[PDB]
């Protein structure tokens, strides 16, 4: 779980004892687990997926 | 022979023969028509780079 800039100093900081342990937390998913290889060359065409995402979701999918 | 070495520009991309398909895709040809992709000329506009 990343921490803090390396420059940060712990002015007004949590307590020394590791308390709160309940930081570091993801994002939700904006990704769909099945998808048409013409749906991956479109996403590619219409500038919204790099050919290098593209090609790796399909290599997945042949 | 030598050619530009690691130096002198290429526009490496020349053709061959592949075009568009007009139908449905193999996940395996969607890997070859990723390389044929691009946009520059391929429709009118009064936009520029």
């Amino acid at each position: 779980g990343p921490g803090s800039p390396n420059s940060y100093l712990p002015a007004e900081n949590e307590d020394p004892d590791k308390a709160v342990v309940d930081l570091h937390r993801s994002p939700p998913k904006t990704k769909d687990p099945d998808l048409t290889p013409s749906g991956i060359i479109a996403k590619v065409k219409a500038g919204d997926m790099t050919q290098e995402t593209a090609r790796e979701l399909l290599l997945a999918m042949r | 022979g030598p050619g530009s070495y690691m130096t002198h520009f290429e526009d490496h991309r020349v053709g061959s023969d592949r075009l568009a398909a007009d139908g449905e895709i193999s996940a395996d040809e969607a890997l070859s028509m990723l390389d044929a992709i691009g946009t520059g000329q391929s429709t009118p506009t009064g936009a520029d780079d």
